[PDB]
């Protein structure tokens, strides 16, 4: 790693550095080497990580290990009694296979989940030149971009990217396209003559990958390959620390939650039973129960498929994102490092404002034309807009007539397609008015004149005057003129009249905009017949005392939306931050413009200026906005970045290089904050891969962001934002309810294990009937949740804290488990014992029951009535006993989906039917209890009985009591929220 | 203070507290309401017990099924077999018959009304002689001294019960794979026929009839080869008694490998 200084350097100098010749060039035999020794011209590729090893991680995890142990006891606990020639257990193998199979497909969800199918290095491929002209032994020969070794005399021209970091020797006329390092699409010059210390702003150094727009240009290679500064780029870009996102964060924290209840329940009732006397085989097989139950099998898959929702539903406004966690960060982000050029404005110089009549004109700049437009009807504009259309050579693509002007595409200078399209938006035809004025004189901007005139017969042929027409800048015109168009008459030029022209120019050129004069004189057929041809080099023109039209300028506006996307982010709590490349005076203005810096906000510089009082004494607390450049923030160490940033809460970095972006998302990073970052650039490439989530342009954008990003707006909409940050916040909220909801039936299927273990009643339900409730009737209802409003004013909210505000936080985890999922268990021990009663055993028989229950040589067990039982209709009534307690899981379901809909509001007041996608999830889920309580075959099959009605009607009770109670827990929560009820009972 | 101050602990614990006991109060009430509506003589329903399940005296169970192998010559090898018949015989004693009575309908023994002590129904005697030969009188080893064992099958009892009166439900067992040169398996069977006398049903319940006791046919194997290993398979012939249940190996049925030895 070098940094570039060569730019100071003299020829000696680098012919004495790099064994090189200023003419002649590197030796063949010397090149060959160098190029062993150094490599090739070309970047190298990360490798990365394999598809097969990343997916091995998702098969690991709380849930997916703990899956793995229970499945290992399965599996132990099967050969153990098969080894003894039992074979009665087959369903402890099937369990193990089911188990695996959950384990196998809730890999797959996660793999999907975090899968980006990007390439991302090979972006860097299609900047590469291809071919380098380089002068070796003194003969300028052809050679491919690869072979360049630093040192070689290489010669470019224009249309041809440059192929390295070049020290330009011999220029002529060179220009190129430094977008891909300033974000800027502006042509800068190259002379050799050193022009600034830094080498990015130097004159005399091209850059690998910088397309030379026009001249040809000699020089010798400083930099190849990774060295060069678009290399240095690329490797912040591709290779950077992978970075958990947020919703992971979540996922994994509320995994631990799970985890660590799941393996105290196991190990404190493996103690227990061991204690109270089962083997230690059993006890296993205990603990492979508790650890079942505990874990949720399908709630993973179920985030997945409410993440897969949430992407759709954006997708819809051409919001494509690239992962599925990229759906949620924008909800949570709290500051916005925003790129200037091309993401807020849309890149694309438009006349800003006219200044004639003595008054400033604000012209509409949108790209559809939907703003306000200016006065029209004044005779001094009718002769300025002629002017402004007759002193251009610019033309547009022909056919292009459908496309709309903004859009259409012109060949010529900015100025000059800025000037063309707002007379074709102003007039009918731009082309037309000016052939129908047609050209006889066409003095182009020359560096001696310093202007640009021309010469036109007037359209009307009972006019043979000639129309002189003028464009310039400010200053340098108006000593070239003697009248003014004010108020539609020719005036002559007082003092009063220089001093207003003054504090116009002032005014436009601070606001960040370049300025263009214009003026025209009318001559007369005395003079000049219409026979007259008008010679540039004769100069027969008065060329001077002419008559001054009108203060044009031009500026790179804001697009449409912009305004309003930033006032909202910021309605909803969001810090934004411009981080350009632009010039500060610039990027002020469109600061200013877009609403990053509010009205009446000032800098330090600002005060300084209002109070006539140096920059020193002015208290930086009064200063809301601030400006940072890139020399400044260079020299500014973390701490004082950090303390601006505090100080400061409006923030604008200007001039500022791609590492520092990177520096300042990281700066905004380290104080806990969620940093999202939209760029459009291969300079916001490194930032939009440091950042949270990263935002690209899909039109405007380059490759190298759009691989970068995690979030891409294909329609460059901007607005787009503000909907992502909407449906990040809802997608939140809703995953809570779906994940209390899924959490919720974890203890009915608990409880009944500690009371078989405990009170050793016969079994109340299996693990296959636990599995059959997870997978099959948790699923639908949970993923339907997804689809709930927003009860309140999310985007009037502020961001969640990371540390304080958690997807499964104590609150939800307590209610959920001990007193919902209690109300279940109780639902599901009621409908036993009464299942069990009405078929002669009594609750009191059943305790102690169960090693009586299960003794194969026991044919003739009695009930209360007196009644002998074998084994087999002893399972099967054990068979009953699962099916009343599935059963009952399933209507106190239905209840639990009915009262998360909502946290703090009613049902009454949301409406139970507003989600077409809860009712049926809920018809769903009676539906698969009825399929597998009724269809032949299940007794054998998965243990399911056909039940009787009442047993249905048994645990409707419970439901509405859980309903009922729940209503009134949130009418609490509502009616008194400054009480120990909210503080405790809200979740 | 984990996560909260000690008064706040205090607090959600009490909270706790009311919300379990309040629900256990509702659990106890639904139990309550269930005991209430349960009737104590007639189970709701006996959707598993559509036909009963049959056991044999003396039940020793090998591999997943009722094994007995006895060897004639040594007497401890079936010491256990008629010390266990003896003990389930001491319950058909007929000092432990006093509280039945005796019957001799040999019809279906209906009664609708609690004419025996304190609101209950007559249940009928079956006593030990009542098995004459394998009674445990005169000979106490039950034939399994002499080769020829001497055992009990049961019939699981079921409330409201009727096994078909077209005539008594019988026993006939039999080898369940006949060997080609093998002659089928004679059993001598007490009482006559092998067969359980219909006054003894229905069966009413441990409340309604507290003394019932369930009739016992003694099926005495003549045929049984020596050094043997054979699979004999009990079936009740009664109308509604059904032993086709694959699941259910008891249901009507029962099935003992035997070897005896010599
Ligand atoms: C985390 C901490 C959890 C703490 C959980 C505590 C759970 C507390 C719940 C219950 C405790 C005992 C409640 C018993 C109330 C019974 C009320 C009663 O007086 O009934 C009377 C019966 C007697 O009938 P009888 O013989 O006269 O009838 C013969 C029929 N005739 C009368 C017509 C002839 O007495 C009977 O039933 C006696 C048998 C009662 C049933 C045993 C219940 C044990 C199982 C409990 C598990 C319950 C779910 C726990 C889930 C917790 C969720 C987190
Ligand atoms: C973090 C670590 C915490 C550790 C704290 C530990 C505290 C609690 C530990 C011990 C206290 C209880 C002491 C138990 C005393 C021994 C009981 C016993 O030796 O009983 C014997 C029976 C076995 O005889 P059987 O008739 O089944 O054999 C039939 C054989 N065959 C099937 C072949 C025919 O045991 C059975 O197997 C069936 C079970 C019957 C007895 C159940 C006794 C348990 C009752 C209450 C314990 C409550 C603990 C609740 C903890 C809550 C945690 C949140
Ligand atoms: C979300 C977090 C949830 C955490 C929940 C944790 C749940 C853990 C709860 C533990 C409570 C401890 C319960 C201890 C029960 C005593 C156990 C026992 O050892 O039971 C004694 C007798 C059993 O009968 P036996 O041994 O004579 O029959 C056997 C006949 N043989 C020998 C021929 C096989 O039961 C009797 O007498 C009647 C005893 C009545 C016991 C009612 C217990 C209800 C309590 C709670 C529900
Ligand atoms: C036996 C005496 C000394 C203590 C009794 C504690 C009993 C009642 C149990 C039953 C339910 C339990 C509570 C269940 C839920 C919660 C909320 C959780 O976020 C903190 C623990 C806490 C509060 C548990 C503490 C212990 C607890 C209150
Ligand atoms: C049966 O027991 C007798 C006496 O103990 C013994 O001699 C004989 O070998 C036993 N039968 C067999 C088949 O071993
Ligand atoms: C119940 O009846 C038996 C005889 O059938 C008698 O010995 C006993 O005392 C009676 N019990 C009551 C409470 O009347
Ligand atoms: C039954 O006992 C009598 C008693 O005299 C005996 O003669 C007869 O052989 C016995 N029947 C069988 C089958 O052993
Ligand atoms: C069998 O029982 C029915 C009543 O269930 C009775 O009418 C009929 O007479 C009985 N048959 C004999 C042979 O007793
Ligand atoms: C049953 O016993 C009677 C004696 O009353 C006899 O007539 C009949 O043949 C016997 N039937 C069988 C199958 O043993
Ligand atoms: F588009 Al920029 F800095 F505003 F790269
Ligand atoms: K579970
Ligand atoms: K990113
Ligand atoms: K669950
Ligand atoms: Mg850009």
């Amino acid at each position: 790693a070098m940094e570039i200084n060569d730019h100071q350097l003299s020829v000696a100098e680098l012919e004495q550095k790099y064994q090189t010749s200023a003419t002649k060039g590197l030796s063949a035999s010397l090149a060959a080497e160098l190029l062993l020794r150094d490599g090739p011209n070309a970047l190298r590729p990360p490798r990365g990580t394999p598809e097969y090893v990343k997916f091995a991680r998702q098969l690991a995890g709380g849930l997916q290990c703990l899956m793995w142990v229970a499945a290992a006891i399965c599996l132990i606990a099967f050969a153990i009694q098969a080894s003894e020639g039992d074979l009665t257990t087959d369903d402890n193998l099937y369990l193990a296979l089911a188990l695996i199979a959950v384990v196998v497909v809730t890999g797959c969800f996660g793999y999907y989940q975090e899968f980006k199918s990007t390439n991302i290095i090979a972006s860097f491929k299609n900047l590469v030149p291809q071919q380098a002209t380089v002068i070796r032994d003194g003969d300028k020969f052809q050679i491919n971009a690869d072979q360049l070794v630093v040192g070689d005399l290489v010669e470019m021209k224009g249309g041809d990217r440059v192929p390295a970091d070049i020290r330009i020797l011999q220029a002529q006329g060179c220009k190129v396209d430094n977008s891909s390092l300033t974000g800027e699409s502006e042509p800068q010059t190259r002379s050799p003559e050193c022009t600034h210390e830094s080498p990015l702003e130097t004159r005399n150094i091209a850059f690998f990958s910088t397309m030379c727009l026009e001249g040809t240009a000699q020089g010798l290679v400083v930099n190849t390959g990774d060295r060069t500064i678009i290399g240095r780029i690329a490797s912040l870009a591709s290779g950077v620390e992978n970075e958990k996102t947020p919703i992971a964060i979540e996922i994994e924290h509320f995994v631990d939650i799970i985890a660590g209840l799941a393996i105290l329940f196991g190990a404190t009732f493996f103690i227990v039973a061991m204690c109270i006397g089962y083997t230690f085989l059993r006890a296993m097989v205990f603990f492979m129960a508790i650890v079942v139950a505990n874990v949720p099998e399908g709630l993973l898959a179920t985030v997945t498929v409410c993440l897969s929702l949430t992407a759709k539903r954006l997708a819809s406004k051409n919001c494509v994102v690239k992962n599925l966690e990229a759906v949620e960060t924008l909800g949570s982000t709290s500051v916005i490092c925003s790129d200037k050029t091309g993401t807020l404005t849309q890149n694309r110089m438009t006349v800003s404002h006219l200044w004639f009549d003595n008054h400033i004109h604000s012209a509409d700049t949108t790209e559809d034309q939907s703003g306000q437009t200016f006065d029209q009807s004044s005779e001094t504009w009718r002769a300025l807009c002629r002017v402004l259309t007759l002193c251009n050579r610019a033309a547009f693509k022909s056919g292009q007539d459908a496309v709309p002007v903004p859009k259409r595409i012109v060949i010529g200078d900015a100025s000059e397609t800025a000037l063309l399209k707002f007379s074709e938006l102003t007039l009918g035809n731009a082309m037309g008015y000016r052939e129908r004025f047609p050209k006889v004189c066409e003095i182009p901007f020359n560096s001696t004149n310093k202007f640009q005139l021309s010469i036109h017969t007037l359209e009307d042929p009972r006019d043979p005057r000639h129309v002189l027409v003028m464009k310039g800048a400010p200053e340098r015109v108006l000593e070239r003129c003697s009248s003014i168009l004010i108020k539609g008459q020719e005036l002559p030029l007082d003092e009063q009249w220089r001093e207003a022209f003054q504090t116009a120019y002032l005014s436009l050129g601070g606001l960040g905009e370049r300025v263009l004069g214009f003026c025209q004189l009318y001559l007369s057929e005395k003079d000049y017949p219409p026979g007259y041809a008008f010679d540039v080099e004769a100069m027969n023109f008065p060329t001077s005392g002419l008559c001054f039209a009108g203060l044009v300028s031009m500026i790179d506006p804001p697009r449409a939306t912009v305004p309003d996307a930033v006032l909202k982010c910021r309605t909803a709590g969001i810090r934004v931050i411009m981080v350009t490349g632009d010039h500060p005076i610039t990027a002020k203005a469109i600061a200013a413009s877009v609403g990053i810096i509010s009205e009446g906000s000032e800098t330090v510089e600002d005060i300084a200026a209002r109070l006539r009082v140096p920059v020193d004494q002015v208290n930086r607390k009064d200063a809301r906005a601030c400006v940072i450049n890139g020399m400044q923030l260079k020299d500014m160490d973390p701490s004082e970045l950090v303390e601006a940033l505090r100080t400061h809460p409006e923030m604008v970095f200007a001039r500022t290089s791609p590492q520092q972006k990177l520096v300042i998302v990281e700066s905004c990073q380290r104080l806990g904050a969620i940093v999202a970052v939209t760029g459009d650039g291969v300079n916001d490439s490194p930032a939009l891969k440091k950042a949270d989530i990263g935002v690209a342009m899909g039109i405007a954008g380059s490759d190298a962001a759009k691989n970068a990003a995690d979030m891409i707006l294909l329609d460059d909409n901007f607005a787009s934002i503000v909907t992502g940050v909407e449906q990040g916040r809802l997608i939140f909220d809703n995953l809570k309810k779906s994940i209390a909801y899924t959490l919720t039936s974890n203890i009915p299927e608990l409880t009944p294990w500690l009371i078989y273990i405990t009170v050793s009643v016969p079994l109340p339900l299996g693990c296959i009937t636990i599995l059959f409730i997870d997978l099959c009737t948790d699923i639908f209802p949970s993923v339907s949740l997804a689809y709930e409003k927003a009860e309140s004013d999310i985007m009037h909210l502020r961001p969640r804290n990371p540390k304080r505000d958690r997807l499964v936080n104590e609150p939800l985890a307590a209610y959920s488990y001990f007193q919902i999922g209690a109300i279940q268990s109780f639902a599901g021990f009621t409908d036993y014992f009464t299942a069990m009663a009405q078929e002669g055993w009594f609750p009191l028989l059943c305790v102690g029951l169960r090693p009586q229950w299960e003794n194969h040589h026991l044919q003739d067990l009695q009930d209360s009535y007196g009644q002998e039982w074998t084994f087999g209709q002893r399972l099967y009534q054990q068979y009953t006993c699962y099916t009343v307690f599935f059963i009952s899981i399933v209507m106190c379901q239905i209840a639990d989906v009915l009262i998360r809909k909502t946290r703090r509001l009613s049902a009454f007041q949301q409406g139970f039917f507003r989600n077409r996608i809860l009712v049926i999830a809920i018809v769903f889920q009676v539906c698969i209890g009825c399929f597998l309580c009724y269809c032949p075959g299940m007794p054998n099959i998965f243990n399911f009985m056909p039940i009787r009605f009442q047993w249905w009607l048994v645990p409707m009770p419970f439901s509405l009591l859980i309903f009922v109670y729940d209503e009134i827990r949130k009418l609490g929560v509502r009616c008194c929220p400054g009480s120990w009820w909210d503080q405790e009972l809200y979740y | 203070m984990l996560g909260r101050t000690l008064s706040r602990w205090v607090w959600i614990s009490l909270y706790y507290v009311a919300f379990y006991v309040v629900m256990s109060g509702i659990f106890a009430l639904c139990i309550y309401v269930l005991m209430r509506t349960i009737d104590p003589y007639t189970p709701d329903y006996q959707d598993q017990l559509k036909s009963p399940g049959v056991t044999l005296r003396p039940d020793v169970y090998g591999e997943k099924g009722l094994d007995i192998s006895y060897n004639v010559s040594d007497s401890t090898t079936w010491a256990g077999l008629a010390h266990t018949l003896h003990r389930f015989l001491a319950g058909y004693s007929p000092a432990a018959q006093e509280g039945s009575i005796n019957c001799t309908s040999e019809k279906y023994f209906f009664q609708e009304s609690f004419l025996a002590p304190n609101h209950t129904k007559f249940s009928c005697k079956f006593t030990a002689d009542m098995l004459q030969n394998c009674s445990g009188r005169p000979d106490p080893t039950f034939g399994f001294a002499e080769g020829k064992p001497c055992f009990i099958i049961k019939m699981n009892r079921i409330v409201k019960f009727l096994p078909g009166n077209s005539t008594a439900p019988r026993v006939d067992c039999a080898f369940l794979d006949q060997p080609r040169d093998g002659p089928p398996l004679q059993v001598e069977y007490f009482p006559a026929n092998g067969t359980y006398s219909l006054h003894y049903f229905p069966y009413y319940g441990k409340k309604a009839q507290p003394h019932y006791s369930n009739p016992l046919v003694a099926a005495k194997l003549l045929n049984v080869p020596r050094n043997r290993d054979v699979v004999i398979v009990c079936k009740i012939l009664a109308e509604h008694v059904s032993f086709d249940n694959p699941h259910d190996p008891y249901e009507g049925k029962v099935e003992f490998k035997l070897k005896i030895q010599k």
